[PDB]
C-alpha cells in the first residue's frame, strides 16, 4: 500500500499477484505504480471453517515511468531545444527548489550529485570511483532536513532511511531460516535496493555502534561480499 | 528420470522377487551396473547482471564423467538440454498455487574458464628463459605491477614475493613448521592501502577472497 | 515372462565352480596333513569360531595346477567379480566333508548343548511320527566364514585386487567387489544381538516354524499354517521364543580419510561399515587402520515413491582387520641398561626433550613429576595432598607450545588441551545431545578421563570465566563433579597440572611489578610450589650458537649431536613404572634436616617484606611440598639412601627455580 | 607475534613529491599482465634449492648484529623471524628459477627488513 492514504493509527497490509510473460519483469522495487485487474480467489491447503485467501490476477500495468532506455522522440526534441539555450546552470537553482530562500552554494551541489560522472573499467585490473558524496552540518533551523525530502521525489530511485542507522549490521544484508527446505539465502538490504541512485541518512553523532564499520567498505570501492553462513558473493554496488 | 530424453512409463519398484517359477530368485551384483547422481546450484556471475536484483540460481544434474571437477568457486561453463519433470496439477487434488514444473539441466562437458589449464608452446617457454637470463627482471616485475601508483617499491616487491609463495617442507614423523607467508599493512587514510588489495584478486589464479 | 526377462547366455556359470570346490577336498598337500582341514578340527570341539580361507591356499593350489593341462577357470577372477556369492556355495561344500563327532562333551562344558540335541531329537523323532520340515541350513552352523587378500611379492610373481585405494575414487565398478580401504575409525556404536533364525511356538503342536532373516524390518506370520496344530477347529495361537532363537553379533562404525591423500579441494566424507562373525570388539576410536571386505548396496524401504527414487546409500561389509601402530617379562635387559650405566641426573635429563637450547634446570624439574607415587598410605580419614603442579611463564620466540606439548604426547596418559573446545565448564563431564540412540549420556572433557596423569594446558587467558573455577576444583582435592540439575555425584581427582601463562603486551617488564599478566593471586602464592621463567636477555655468544642451532636443521633433516646417545622412551617408562613400585619410607635425620631448613627458609623471607620482586611468605604448604619432591627424587633414584644428601638435591632445585627474575 | 611485516605507510608532504603525483593521476583517465600470471604459475612448478652453505653463513652474521640492535632499539624480534629470513630468500631464488641458493638473494632480504624496521 502507498503509505499516505489511510492514516488513523494503522499499519499497512499487503496482497499478492501473478502475471503473464509478455508483461513480466517490467518493474523494479521502489516505485509508484498503478494496476488494473481481477479479484479472484484461490484456496491453498498449506484455521477455523473452510476459508480461502485473496489475490489479484493482474492484466495491464499502465504505470508511470521506470524511475532499458527506450522511449519516443518528441521528448528529446524539446530537450535538445532547451539544451541549446545556455542558461541551464542558473535557471535550475531557481527552479529546483521553489520553497527555499537562496542558499546558492548548497543548491549547486545537489544538481551535480543527482547525475554523477562516469565509470572507468580502463584496460588494467583496477577502477576509479565515479561519484560524489556531500555533507550538511550546521545549526538547527537552517533547512538541512526538509531539503532532503525534496531530493527523494525528484530522484529516479531513492530511499529514505534517515534515522538512527536502523541496526547498521542489518542495513546491508540479512539471512534467515526458511519455511521451505530450512535454508539460508539472501533476502534484504538497504543498498542493493538503492543502486544507480541516492540514499539519505542523518544523525552522525549518536551512532557509534556499527554505522561507521558498515559504511567503510560500502563506500570507496562499492564492492561488498557477505561472509555469513551461506554464500560469499561480491554483488555489485554503484551507490 | 535419467535417460534425459524419453518420458517412459516408470517402474515404481526397487527390486522384484519370485519370477514365474518356483525358484527363489538370486541376483548377481557384479554384473549389475551402477551410475551416480549429483546436483549443483549455479549462481549468477555478479558483474554482468545489472543492478536491480540479487543473484538468481538454477541447478544441473551431471554424470560420472565430470564429477569432482567442480570446486566451489570456479568460473564454470556447462552446456546441456533444457528439461522439465514432475506432475503439476494432478498428483494432488485442488493443486492451488504450486508449481510442478521444475527446471532441470541434464547436461555434459563442463570447462573451467579464466576471465590451471594454460598450455604454452615452445616459443613462449623459451622466451621466458631468455628473459630469465637478464639480471634485472626482479626489478622490472616490481615496477610493472600497479600502473597507477608512485613508489612503494619495498611494498611492491613484497606482494610479488608473497603471491608467488614460499615452500613448506613437512617434517617426517614430526610437525611441519610455518611455510606460509603473512604480511600486514597499516596507514593513515586515503594512501592507497586498499588500492592494491583489490587487483591482487584479478590475477589471483583461483584465489577468491572475502 | 516376456519383455526381456531372459538374458544373454553368459559363459561364466557356477556349476564349473561348484565342482571346483568339491576338489577343495583333501588334495592340498604342500601346506600336518591337510592344513585347512586341520583348522576344521579346532572349531568342532568348540573353542574358536573363525575360519580363515585365504588366497594363499588358492594361489599355491593354482601353482600346482601349472602342470595339469586341463580347463581350470580362474578363481580370483570370479571372487572379485561378485564376492558375496562366494560364501553360500562354500558352506554347502563343507557339510559333505565335515567330521562331526570328533569332540567329547558330556553334560556341561558347552553352551546350549543338551537342549539343541533335545531340539534335534524332538525333530528327529518327529521325522517318523506319522504311523515334516527339514532344517534350513542356517540352523546348525555354529561357525562363520572369512576371507583374506594378498599384497605381497606373489602379486609381483605373476598375474591387484588389494591395492589400498582411498575412498575418493571408489564409486565406479567397485560396487559388488572386495576392496580394502585405509582410514580412521570414528563413531563406534555398541554390540547388539541381531537375528538370523526364528522360532514361533503356538503351544498346541510345538512345531517351531523357521524362516530366513531378511532386512531390518520383517513380519510374523499367522497361526493356521502348520501341519498338526493347524487344519482343525482349534489352532494354537503363535508367539515367539527366546532361547530357541540363535542370535549373532553386530556393531556399526564410520570411516574418514587420512588427511594427507585428500586433494586440495573438498572435505572428506564418511562411509558405513558392518561386522559379522567374531571380528567384533576389536576396533577403537582413533585406530589408524584398514579393513578388507566385500561390497553391496542396500534398499531403503521407506517413503520410496515421492522421495527415495533410486538412491542407494551403500555400505561395505567387513572381512578382515589388519591393525597397525600399537614388567620383568622379557624386557629386563633394558632395565639393566639404566642400572649398569647409571647416569640418572644428566643422561635422563638429556633424554627427554633434547631439542632445545640450554634449560637443563627445567627439564630436570619435570622428570620427577612424571613418576609421582603414592604420597602416604594414610589409612585413617586424612586425605592428604599429592601430585604437586608446576606452572611456567615468559614469552620466548622459540614456540613455547611445542616445547611442553611434545613432552605430553610421549608421556603416559597425558591428554593435550588448549583454550578453545573443552573449556572450564566442559573440562569435567556434562550431558549433551546425541544421535537417535541413547541420548543424555555423560560426555566428558579431560579431567574425568585423564585421572592420575598429566593435564598439559595452554592458553591460560582463554575462557577464564569457567577456567578459573576449573583450576581450583582440581587443586582442591576430590571434588571433580557435575553439580547440575541432572545429578549430584562426585568422582575422583588425582592429576598433575602443567601450566604456561602468556604475558601481557610485548614483553613482561621485569623492572615493573610482577603479576601484571597473571590474573590469579590466590591460586599462585599459596597453592603452588615452584615457578620458572623464559625471559630473553640479549647475549651475543648464545644467539649465534642459537643461530647455528636453528639453521643446522634445514640443510640436513636431522637434529642430534653433543655426544648424547638417544634413549628410547619405553626404557624410562619402564624405569618410571619400576620406580613407582618402590615407595621408600623416610628416616629420622631427614626431618631433622628440614626443620632447620624451614627456619632458614623462614628468616630470610621475613627480611625483605617488599613488593619489588619476590613472592611468598614461607608457607608450610611450601614446606610440605619440599618433602613431596624429595621422596619423589628418592623414588626415581632409589638406592635406599633417604638422608641429608638426598634432600640436598631437593633444596638445590628450589633455589634455582626461585629468583629466575633476578637477571 | 604471529605476523612478520608491519609496514607503516608515510604520507609526508614535499613539493616535488605531490606535484609528481598530481599529473600521474591526471594522465590516466583515458611487462604485461597475462605474461605475468604465466611466469608465476610456471614458477610454482620448479624445483626448490634450499641448499648452499655460503648463503647460510652470511645471514646469521646479518642476524647477530641486529640481534645486538633489536633489543637496545625499536622492536624485539624472535626466533621465528629467522624462518622468515630463510623464506624470503627462498622465494627470491624462485624468482631466479635456479637450484642454487646464491649470495645476491641474501642482500635484498636483509635490506627489506631494514626498511620494515627502520
Ligand atoms: N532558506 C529557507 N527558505 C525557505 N524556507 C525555509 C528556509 N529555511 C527554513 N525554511 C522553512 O522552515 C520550515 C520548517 O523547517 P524546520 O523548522 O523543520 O527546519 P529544521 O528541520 O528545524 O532545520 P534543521 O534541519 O537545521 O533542524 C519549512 O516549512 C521551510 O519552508
Ligand atoms: N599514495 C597514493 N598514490 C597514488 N594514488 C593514490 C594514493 N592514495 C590514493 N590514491 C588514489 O586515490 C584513489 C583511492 O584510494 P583508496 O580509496 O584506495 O584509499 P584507501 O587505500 O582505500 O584508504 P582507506 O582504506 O583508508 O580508505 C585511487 O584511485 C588512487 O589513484
Amino acid at each position: 500500500e502507498i503509505p499516505e492514504l489511510v492514516p488513523v493509527g494503522e499499519m499497512p497490509r499487503n496482497l499478492t499477484m501473478t502475471c503473464d510473460r509478455y508483461l513480466t519483469n517490467k518493474v523494479i522495487p521502489g516505485t509508484r505504480v498503478t494496476i488494473v485487474g481481477i479479484y479472484s480467489i484461490y484456496n491453498s491447503k498449506n484455521s477455523g471453517v473452510a476459508i480461502r485467501t485473496p489475490y489479484i490476477k493482474i492484466l495491464g500495468i499502465q504505470s508511470d515511468v521506470e524511475t532499458v532506455t527506450m522511449f519516443t522522440e518528441e521528448e528529446e526534441e524539446e530537450f535538445l531545444q532547451l539544451s541549446r539555450n545556455p542558461k541551464l546552470y542558473e535557471i535550475l537553482t531557481n527552479s529546483i527548489a521553489p520553497s527555499i530562500f537562496g542558499n546558492e552554494d548548497i543548491k549547486k551541489a545537489i544538481v551535480c550529485l543527482l547525475m554523477g560522472g562516469s565509470k572507468k573499467i580502463l584496460p588494467d585490473g583496477m577502477r576509479l570511483r565515479g561519484d560524489i558524496n556531500v555533507l550538511l552540518l550546521g545549526d538547527p533551523g537552517t533547512a538541512k532536513s526538509q531539503l532532503l525530502k525534496f531530493v527523494e521525489k525528484v530522484s529516479p530511485i531513492a530511499v529514505y532511511t534517515s534515522g538512527k542507522g536502523s541496526s547498521a549490521a542489518g542495513l546491508t544484508a540479512s539471512v534467515q531460516r526458511d519455511p521451505m527446505t530450512r535454508e539460508f539465502y539472501l533476502e534484504g538490504g538497504a543498498m542493493v535496493l538503492a543502486d544507480g541512485g541516492v540514499v539519505c541518512i542523518d544523525e552522525f553523532d549518536k551512532m557509534r555502534d556499527e554505522d561507521r564499520v558498515a559504511i567503510h567498505e560500502a563506500m570507496e570501492q562499492q564492492t561488498i561480499s557477505i561472509a555469513k553462513a551461506g554464500i560469499t558473493t561480491v554483488l555489485n554496488s554503484r551507490t | 528420470a535419467t535417460t534425459t530424453l524419453t518420458t517412459r512409463i516408470p517402474t515404481p519398484a526397487i527390486y522384484p522377487t519370485e519370477d514365474t517359477e518356483g525358484n527363489k530368485l538370486t541376483t548377481e551384483y557384479g554384473y549389475s551396473t551402477f551410475i551416480d547422481h549429483q546436483r549443483i546450484t549455479v549462481q549468477e556471475m555478479p558483474e554482468m547482471a545489472p543492478a536491480g536484483q540479487l543473484p538468481r540460481s538454477i541447478d544441473v544434474i551431471l554424470d560420472d564423467d565430470l564429477v569432482d571437477k567442480t570446486k566451489p568457486g570456479d568460473r564454470v561453463n556447462v552446456v546441456g538440454v533444457f528439461k522439465s519433470l514432475g506432475a503439476g496439477g494432478m498428483n494432488q487434488s485442488n493443486s492451488n498455487t504450486l508449481i510442478g514444473f521444475k527446471t532441470l539441466i541434464l547436461g555434459n562437458t563442463v570447462y573451467p574458464l579464466h576471465a590451471a589449464r594454460q598450455m604454452l608452446t615452445d616459443f613462449d617457454i623459451r622466451n621466458i628463459n631468455k628473459l630469465s637470463k637478464k639480471k634485472d627482471i626482479f626489478d622490472i616485475l616490481s615496477q610493472s605491477l600497479a600502473p597507477s601508483i608512485y613508489g612503494h617499491d619495498h611494498i611492491k616487491k613484497a606482494i610479488l614475493l608473497m603471491l608467488m609463495g614460499g615452500v613448506e617442507k613437512n617434517l617426517e614423523n614430526g610437525s611441519h613448521l610455518r611455510g606460509d607467508i603473512n604480511i600486514l599493512m597499516v596507514g593513515d587514510p586515503s594512501t592507497a592501502k586498499s588500492q592494491l588489495l583489490r587487483f591482487v584478486l584479478n590475477t589471483a589464479s583461483l584465489a577468491i577472497a572475502t | 515372462m516376456s519383455a526381456a526377462l531372459p538374458s544373454i547366455q553368459l559363459p561364466v556359470d557356477y556349476n564349473n565352480l561348484f565342482n571346483e570346490i568339491t576338489d577343495f577336498l583333501v588334495t592340498f598337500k604342500q601346506d600336518k596333513g591337510p592344513k585347512y582341514m586341520a583348522m576344521l578340527q579346532k572349531v568342532a570341539n568348540r573353542e574358536l569360531n573363525s575360519v580363515i580361507i585365504d588366497l594363499d591356499d588358492i594361489l599355491q593350489y593354482q601353482n600346482e595346477k601349472f602342470l595339469q593341462g586341463t580347463q581350470a577357470d580362474d578363481l580370483v577372477s570370479a571372487i572379485q567379480q561378485n564376492a558375496n556369492h562366494f560364501t553360500e556355495l562354500f558352506c554347502r561344500a563343507i557339510d559333505n566333508n565335515m567330521p562331526l563327532p570328533t569332540k567329547e562333551i558330556d553334560y556341561k562344558d558347552d553352551v546350549l548343548d543338551v537342549i539343541l540335541n533335545q531340539r534335534r531329537l524332538r525333530n528327529e523323532r518327529m521325522l517318523s511320527d506319522r504311523t515334516t520340515e527339514l532344517f534350513p541350513p542356517n540352523l546348525t552352523r555354529r561357525y562363520f566364514l572369512y576371507f583374506k587378500p594378498l599384497s605381497q611379492n606373489c602379486a609381483r610373481r605373476y598375474r591387484i585386487s588389494s591395492k589400498p585405494l582411498s575412498v575418493r575414487q571408489i564409486k565406479g565398478d567397485f560396487l559388488g567387489q572386495l576392496i580394502t580401504v585405509r582410514g580412521i575409525i570414528t563413531r563406534v556404536s555398541d554390540v547388539k544381538p541381531a537375528v538370523e533364525v526364528i522360532a514361533y511356538t503356538c503351544d498346541q503342536c510345538g512345531y517351531e516354524v523357521f524362516q530366513e532373516v531378511n532386512s531390518r524390518t520383517f513380519t510374523p506370520l499367522s497361526e493356521c499354517t502348520s501341519e498338526e496344530c493347524s487344519q482343525n477347529q482349534t489352532k494354537g495361537q503363535l508367539f515367539m521364543s527366546t532361547r530357541a532363537s540363535k542370535f549373532s553379533a553386530f556393531q556399526e562404525c564410520k570411516i574418514q580419510e587420512l588427511s594427507q591423500q585428500v586433494p586440495v579441494g573438498h572435505i572428506p566424507r564418511s562411509l558405513n561399515i558392518h561386522v559379522n562373525g567374531t571380528l567384533v570388539r576389536s576396533l577403537s576410536p582413533g585406530d589408524i587402520v584398514d579393513v578388507t571386505g566385500i561390497f553391496l548396496p542396500a534398499p531403503y524401504t521407506g517413503f520410496k515413491a515421492l522421495k527415495a527414487g533410486l538412491l542407494t546409500e551403500t555400505y561395505l561389509e567387513a572381512q578382515f582387520v589388519r591393525q597397525h601402530k600399537k614388567l620383568t617379562s622379557d624386557v629386563e635387559e633394558r632395565v639393566m641398561e639404566l642400572i649398569t650405566s647409571g647416569d640418572v641426573y644428566n643422561r635422563l635429563a638429556k633424554s627427554i626433550a633434547p631439542e632445545i637450547y640450554g634449560n637443563l634446570d627445567v627439564k630436570k624439574a619435570l622428570l620427577l613429576l612424571l613418576v609421582g607415587g603414592v604420597d602416604k598410605r594414610v589409612g585413617d580419614g586424612m586425605k592428604i595432598r599429592g601430585d604437586i603442579n608446576v606452572c611456567l611463564m615468559g614469552d620466548p620466540g622459540v614456540a613455547k607450545s611445542q616445547l611442553l606439548k611434545a613432552i605430553c604426547k610421549i608421556s603416559p596418559r597425558g591428554v593435550y588441551t588448549t583454550g578453545k573446545g573443552s573449556s572450564g565448564v566442559g573440562l569435567t563431564a556434562a550431558v549433551m545431545k546425541d544421535p537417535v540412540t541413547d541420548e543424555m549420556i555423560l560426555e566428558g572433557g579431560a579431567l574425568v578421563l585423564a585421572d592420575n596423569g598429566i593435564c598439559c594446558i595452554d592458553e591460560f587467558d582463554k575462557m577464564d570465566e569457567s577456567d578459573r573455577t576449573a583450576i581450583h576444583e582440581v587443586m582442591e582435592q576430590q571434588t571433580i563433579s557435575i553439580s547440575k540439575a541432572g545429578i549430584n555425584t562426585t568422582l575422583n581427582a588425582r592429576t598433575s597440572i602443567l601450566a604456561a601463562a602468556n604475558p601481557l603486551y610485548g614483553r613482561y617488564n621485569p623492572r615493573l611489578s610482577p603479576l601484571d599478566n597473571i590474573n590469579l593471586p590466590a591460586a599462585l602464592l599459596s597453592r603452588f610450589d615452584i615457578l620458572f621463567l623464559m625471559l630473553d636477555i640479549p647475549s651475543r655468544d648464545d644467539d649465534e650458537k642459537l643461530a647455528e642451532h636453528v639453521t643446522y636443521v634445514h640443510m640436513h633433516n636431522k637434529q642430534p649431536d653433543l655426544d648424547f646417545t638417544p634413549v628410547e622412551p619405553s626404557k624410562m617408562r619402564e624405569y618410571i613404572a619400576y620406580a613407582k613400585t618402590k615407595r621408600p619410607v623416610m628416616s629420622e635425620a631427614v626431618n631433622d634436616y628440614v626443620v632447620q631448613a624451614y627456619i632458614r627458609l623462614r628468616q630470610d623471607s621475613k627480611r625483605e617484606m617488599d613488593s619489588k620482586f619476590s613472592f611468598g611468605q614461607a608457607t608450610p604448604r611450601t614446606l610440605l611440598g619440599i618433602i613431596r619432591l624429595s621422596q619423589a627424587l628418592a623414588k626415581l633414584r632409589l638406592a635406599d639412601m633417604v638422608d641429608i644428601d638426598d634432600v640436598e638435591e631437593a633444596l638445590r632445585l628450589v633455589r634455582v627455580s626461585k629468583e629466575s627474575l633476578y637477571q | 607475534s604471529r605476523f612478520d611485516l608491519l609496514f607503516v605507510v608515510t604520507d609526508d608532504i614535499n613539493e616535488i613529491r605531490d606535484r609528481s603525483i598530481s599529473e600521474h593521476v591526471l594522465r590516466t583517465h583515458r611487462v604485461t599482465i597475462p605474461f605475468l600470471r604465466k611466469y608465476v604459475q610456471y614458477a610454482k612448478e620448479r624445483v626448490i634449492p634450499q641448499l648452499t652453505q655460503e648463503a647460510i653463513n652470511v645471514i646469521v652474521k646479518n642476524y647477530t648484529d641486529l640481534r645486538n640492535d633489536d633489543n637496545t632499539k625499536k622492536s624485539p624480534i624472535t626466533a621465528r623471524t629467522l624462518e622468515t629470513l630463510i623464506r624470503l630468500a627462498t622465494a627470491h631464488a624462485k624468482v631466479r628459477l635456479s637450484k642454487t641458493v646464491n649470495k645476491v638473494d641474501a642482500k635484498v632480504a636483509a635490506n627489506l627488513l631494514r626498511f620494515a624496521l627502520l
